[PDB]
């Protein structure tokens, strides 16, 4: 003699995709200080869910896609009110910079001059400036043009706007909740038994890189290797380290920045000249930290590829700098570092820091899109930054013939991987408070 | 226990927190909007950034629509004023023939929803008809007296 | 009979489909929004096209406001939980002196609404006052006991 | 007396205009929107001017959310159908130990709200718990019979 | 002893104006494939309303206005990201195209050259191209300019975007319903007794034309002549045929399209040259189909103008091509056909197809607005299209002295008429579920 | 034996900040006729609140901030579709206008010529025009440029758009109400006992000025002096007069306006020449009205500064014209009047109108922002306007040593003061209908 009884306020949920709030920790001109304008809670108090098991899947996590979209949108907006540099698509007269230049810098930097516009349409000015060779290509005392002029408009990023990543917390809108997995051994998929509910994620700095994962969180206890499919050589492997590796990067040349008007309030910045000698930009890691780090990675790779097999590391297979080098933003400057100095070993059954030479570019095709290109204004002085390697993006070459030797390379370059590696522990669900159950109760008639 | 504090609790115990869950949607809407209203620069952002402003309104409108949809269902079933209501629709063993004591004392609501997830639309249709008949019967009783 | 299936039916018969009509507004809102949510490109369209995104929100907001306006009227008249409710306001022959049996057995609701279309605001004002008096009387009965 | 006509009235007298105040929010929403809908050029303005169109939707959405928040509170306290409702929560002299006759016959609601403005969240929490207990007790009475 | 009883969920409605959803049948780069992104139902099931009579009025139907607004808006949006052609407002040096040119094409097509911009500000290129005379006017081996340069900016329609109309269904938002009139004899106004309710209209292709109504629906049983007022010569008459007339249109010249950059990714398309001889564009209908069609139209006009009176057809009274010719989009090309070959007869008490010569334009002032003009890029090869005449827009000259002879001309040109002719059977109403009625029932006190 | 009873529909409120509707009195091309598109009520009937005392504070009134934001936004929108005048940033060849010029106009107006663009990129035209010296600066028959070219883009205000202020009513959104203070002696802060509730404010014309407050409301009974703090010399004093002072302004020169195309539909307007002689623009007030007005102001200042102390008036201390002169819009023209002719007296225990010479500017930096500048097109003919002084913005110099003499100057220039002076009587509150109270009533158990 069971009857339907309806209950409202039932503590259940379903997988769902919604829009999350971006909230900062309450950097005056930082693009991330703004936009994520709703402040976070001083205490985004967590509620543990006793006896709840739930399934997580980082490669199906739509929080990654939202972040990706928001990162792009914010950048496009921040460049919207900045000076366009289309007046720079002129022919350039260029020669080699001649100074006390080291061998590795010969022909690396060019000395160009051109007729630039001024605030009046009747007047031109001669501009003398230095450009890195990667931004300048030949047309045919030789004729050159900026590399982007045959493809898209170039705009100047505003020098007053900082893009330095600060922690960002994503918060669920009412009606939704975020489930957080605390299983220290969670590999990116499957059930998790230590689950709490939060309204906001912890802060994730929106750090962009192509090979080494910088300034993320560390794994507890052991290096965790997470991949969508272990035996699929078409998939990337995200390796989260349980220790950090410090990288010291520099742009050793002391630059003098000049600024001219090229129109009505249209200020344009360029490198005028360089003080001191010319040296190549570079990044250092100690050899011991790097070698110990790989040994740990290998011990863990061996659980998937065999503890009696050989794991070797090799450099990038090919592609453009955005694909083959380790790219990052260092104080507003854009570095493209040669990581072949790191991925060179075979693993089988007194710092001597590894120095990675780095190239510098001012014209950046962000997100590998064809469309508006960004011009990074030069930075006055000498640039130094220190970053933490918190992970790696590796790919297995595959093509294996069961020779027992496998090769891994610093592949990747898909920007979403940089966030998937932090958001792997979060899931968004919709609350479904209405439901029914049987009972020995009938409505009074 | 907090919001969803009862999620791993059995259904019986869990029913004592129905108020916690019920209020979370509109309470959250007003508190989140308050945090937004308390930040004049953020209000400027809502208009300066057309896409962000649209995304926020879309999220708020959708949250309201879901609230109301559920409230209307309770309304048409004659449960508008209740967190817990009994009706005149008998339980079908074809939906579930599981023992009542397991359902209330051992199972959680998450497990239960899975147990009967394919009958939701049936039950709801039955509830609608039962209430419609009941209201007509009530009017007939008043016309009779 | 389906949505508005009863539109040509007489008022008496038509009253048995009040549930069909009542649910159509919010049910339609969630299903239409679902079709929109299920098309990621369409979601991109809502932001890419500012005017389209605004038109859609305006339509949804307006639909919600109308739903609520009617619900509040039922609320203030003491009919929040009913599709059919009797009140304490007598019928005026000045609004309509037509025979009750014609009204329920021959006429449709469309015809009827036309028959009394100029008294709607009168009736609603009377219903409001009657309920206000009733609630005060109820409180007095509780203070008395 | 008109909207807020009773604002300077004492609480007792003021209670007879609860209907006036209660309807003002949604009635105002539909009439203001009607004035906007009746001006085709103004409708064109809502889309032509992105910021104005967003400001208007934001205002409307917020007004709806406040309406609903209050309605839910009445719902969870078991007062969804009432302008005036008595509950099972006793009055605390620590909130106010003022004479009942001063409260109803001399004081206005504005003064009163100030008198107890720091206990609102306490009272609301108590009301929530009391109703939760009551509903469970009602279900137990039905299972018993 | 009657009392007020309140009922909610009452099946009634009121005339209303709201915003409808645009929904396609789920054409990758078609502007209509997109935008109308919410898919239609696989079965937009119709509910017949037994014993419901309702009044329809096609000339007061606000669904027409919505479509008109949406058509314009969508086009303006689709051209928003396309290359501007303002660099083309230069002086042109033009001569007559000289080749094997037929008599009807003499002076029709001009051979022009000019200095066009390139991706660099310091460089110009000589462009040689062909233009139709309608797009080019004189300034004073002669000096010419594009016709639009003294009025508005010209922009290029993107060659990758198709504007080919596909069926569009309009759907009511919740709270509204669409009433559909099935009366086969419905003349556009008054009560209709066979009425069903639908959530979505059938698909209407947003076909644009100025005189003949193309690719619409056909009338059942007989030709239906619908006009706001029969005796008002200031009103258009929309004639819906119950049979179709096939029209075969061609652009017989085999065009070679050239493409150059005129800026940073700014690709511009133009006709370089023509392969083969030069012939005039034209459209064919058989004489028999056309003559039978008019005979049917006349039989029906006679019910309004007298079955003992004379009906004659004549060509356009005057105005620009957008007014006097039959205009349509044929595979992206814009045709302006001389319909005097069709409207030439007097009706009283072996195909020999009628050939209509057509002019071609690349600069289009769509919707007859003064403002941004569109440049239609040329199409490579030879163009063929076949269309169905499903109706006519006719105007009566009026000015009648009761001579018993009336003249009708292929007037119109108001784009809203093209949709009014399909939407005539639909009405939008608001649902009003709350109402009251008397009964012998009082609330228990 | 008291119990909690809950009441809904309680007539109480809280201070709040919301967005108000802008509503006009239902000026075809006036920017204020549009935008404030929702019409006002024919009778925005007021409800008096018997026995309600409420606190008002005009310097904390957020209605002022909303108006300020809306004024700016509307103007920026209205200029959005207008012709840009960036082609005017060319070198100019200028000489002194030589005609029958009075002494006060010598060198005031310059005769300039330049190469302007045309609708074709290959053609230039010589433009001869007159400019006021305030808009033109030297580069080094002398070389000049427009004053804005080194800072920002200049755009032309559309000549067809009127900015003439018309009364604007602000209306509360549902859920909010506006409380209006009727206390005739209200000084801007504190409790007000005569309070009514309205849905809409009275109409306020959005008149912009810098020193004298024009076309506002008058005080009843006496001049009211309102300031945030009487003894703070850093605060402005808003003086509301109880009588008006009439000002007759003229631009005596009969201007001939020329119009050319400078691009594709890009019409540009400029003063070609002047008919008749050259005279200086000026504004008149009678001396008696002005002197009586100040005497009244002084009687009231004495209640705050001592009725045995000396009050003197002096002119502006320094700054640009936007700061030191009385600025206003006269029929679309922009005047900058020298008010030292007014503020020249010491007050101690046959009209002879005061004539204020005025300068004219065409390039206007509205709201004192650095950014896009507006070009005011010239007006054909002779300009006359008559305005009412309804108030003054005064500042006390301070720096007092208790010498018993205080000095007041026509300072201000903060545009928000112009509206604060009208909105001082209104407050916006949120309605809070839900609340509780004790009673001898318990829910039936
Ligand atoms: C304080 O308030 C006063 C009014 O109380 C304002 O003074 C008015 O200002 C307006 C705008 O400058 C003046 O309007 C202009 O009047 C010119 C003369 O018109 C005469 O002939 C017409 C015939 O129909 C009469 O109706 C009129 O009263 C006059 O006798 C017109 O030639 C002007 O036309 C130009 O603008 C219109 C758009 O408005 C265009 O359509 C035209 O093509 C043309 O470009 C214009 O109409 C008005 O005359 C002034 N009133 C008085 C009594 O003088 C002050 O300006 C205001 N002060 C401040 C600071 O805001
Ligand atoms: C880069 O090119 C500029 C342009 O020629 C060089 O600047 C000139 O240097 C000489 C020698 O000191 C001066 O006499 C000229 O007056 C400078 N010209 C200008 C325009 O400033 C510059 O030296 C070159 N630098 C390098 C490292 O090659
Ligand atoms: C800037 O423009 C000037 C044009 O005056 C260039 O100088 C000319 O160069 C050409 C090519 O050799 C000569 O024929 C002219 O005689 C030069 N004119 C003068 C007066 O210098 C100059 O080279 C341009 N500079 C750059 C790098 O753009
Ligand atoms: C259209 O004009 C172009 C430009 O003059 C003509 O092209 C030239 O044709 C001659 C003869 O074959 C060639 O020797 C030249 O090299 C061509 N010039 C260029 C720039 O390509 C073209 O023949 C003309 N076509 C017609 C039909 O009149
Ligand atoms: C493109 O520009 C060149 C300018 O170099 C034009 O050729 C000039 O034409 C003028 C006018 O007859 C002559 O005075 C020059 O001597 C010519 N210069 C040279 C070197 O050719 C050319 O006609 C322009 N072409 C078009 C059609 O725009
Ligand atoms: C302002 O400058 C213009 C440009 O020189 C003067 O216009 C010339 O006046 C003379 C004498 O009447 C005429 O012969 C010329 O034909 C005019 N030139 C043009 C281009 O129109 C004008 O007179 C000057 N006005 C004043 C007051 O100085
Ligand atoms: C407009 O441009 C012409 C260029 O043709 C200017 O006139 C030239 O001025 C320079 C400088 O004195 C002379 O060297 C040229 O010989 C002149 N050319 C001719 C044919 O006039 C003219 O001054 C410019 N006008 C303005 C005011 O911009
Ligand atoms: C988890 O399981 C234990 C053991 O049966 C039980 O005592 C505890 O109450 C359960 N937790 C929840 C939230 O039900
Ligand atoms: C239509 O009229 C017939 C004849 O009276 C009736 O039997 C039928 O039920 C009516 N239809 C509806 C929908 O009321
Ligand atoms: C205002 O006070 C007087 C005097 O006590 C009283 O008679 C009147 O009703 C009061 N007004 C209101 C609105 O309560």
């Amino acid at each position: 003699n069971l009857w339907v009884t309806v209950y409202y306020g039932v503590p259940v949920w379903k997988d769902a995709e919604t829009t999350l709030f971006c909230a900062s920790d309450a950097k005056k001109h930082n693009v991330w200080a703004t936009h994520c304008c709703v402040p976070t809670d001083p205490n985004p108090q967590e509620i543990h869910l006793e006896n709840v098991t739930e399934e997580f899947n980082m490669w199906k996590n739509n929080m990654v896609e939202q972040m990706h979209t928001d990162i792009i949108s914010l950048w496009d907006q921040s460049l919207k009110p900045c000076v366009k540099l289309t007046p720079l698509c002129v022919t350039l007269q260029c020669t080699n910079v001649t100074n006390n230049i080291t061998d590795d810098m010969r022909g690396e930097l060019k000395n160009c001059s051109f007729n630039m516009t001024t605030e009046l349409r009747d007047k031109k000015q001669k501009v003398y400036s230095l450009f890195y060779r990667l931004d300048v290509v030949q047309i045919n005392n030789k004729e050159y043009r900026l590399i982007n002029c045959n493809t898209s408009a170039i705009t100047q990023a505003c020098p007053k706007v900082s893009f330095e990543p600060i922690p960002i917390h994503y918060c669920a809108p009412a009606g939704f909740a975020i489930l957080k997995c605390k299983d220290k051994k969670f590999n990116g998929t499957g059930p998790c038994t230590n689950v709490s509910t939060v309204q906001c994620t912890h802060g994730i700095k929106p750090v962009v890189s192509t090979q080494l994962l910088l300034n993320g969180s560390l794994a507890e206890e052991e290096v965790i290797i997470r991949s969508e499919n272990i035996t699929n050589n078409a998939k990337n492997i995200l390796v989260q380290l349980n220790e950090s590796v410090q990288i010291n990067c520099t742009r050793p040349n002391n630059n003098t920045v000049k600024s001219i008007r090229i129109g009505p309030g249209q200020w344009f910045y360029y490198t005028g000249d360089i003080i001191g000698d010319i040296r190549q930009a570079h990044c250092n890691v100690s050899k011991a930290t790097w070698n110990e780090t790989l040994g740990k990675v290998v011990k863990q790779l061996r659980k998937h590829f065999g503890n009696n097999t050989i794991i070797r590391f090799a450099n990038s297979s090919g592609g453009d700098l955005e694909v083959t080098t380790h790219s990052f933003n260092c104080g507003g400057e854009f570095f493209y570092c040669n990581t072949s100095g790191l991925f060179n070993s075979t693993w089988i059954s007194s710092n001597d820091s590894i120095t990675l030479p780095c190239r510098i570019k001012q014209i950046i095709n962000m997100w590998q899109r064809i469309g508006q290109a960004m011009y990074a204004p030069p930075i006055q002085g000498v640039i130094r930054c220190v970053s933490n390697i918190t992970g790696l993006i590796l790919t297995r070459d595959g093509g294996s013939t069961n020779s027992t030797t496998e090769t891994f390379r610093p592949g990747g370059g898909d920007m979403r991987d940089n966030w998937r590696s932090e958001l792997y522990k979060y899931k968004v669900v919709k609350i479904e408070p209405l439901g029914v159950a049987p009972t020995r109760c009938k409505r009074r008639v | 226990l907090g919001f969803l504090g009862a999620a791993g609790s059995t259904m019986g115990a869990a029913s004592m927190t129905l108020t916690v869950q019920a209020r979370n949607l509109l309470s959250g809407i007003v508190q989140q909007q308050s945090n937004l209203l308390r930040a004049p620069e953020c209000q400027q952002h809502l208009l300066k950034d057309t896409h962000w402003g649209i995304k926020q309104l879309q999220a708020r409108v959708l949250a309201v629509e879901h609230y109301l949809r559920d409230q209307q269902l309770l309304g048409i079933w004659g449960c508008s004023g209740k967190l817990i209501c009994c009706t005149n629709v008998p339980w079908n063993s074809s939906w579930s023939n599981r023992n009542l004591s397991e359902i209330w004392d051992n199972m959680t609501w998450l497990q239960w929803d899975k147990e009967i997830s394919n009958y939701t639309q049936i039950i709801y249709g039955l509830l609608e008809e039962s209430q419609n008949q009941q209201e007509k019967n009530e009017q007939d009783l008043l016309e009779l007296d």
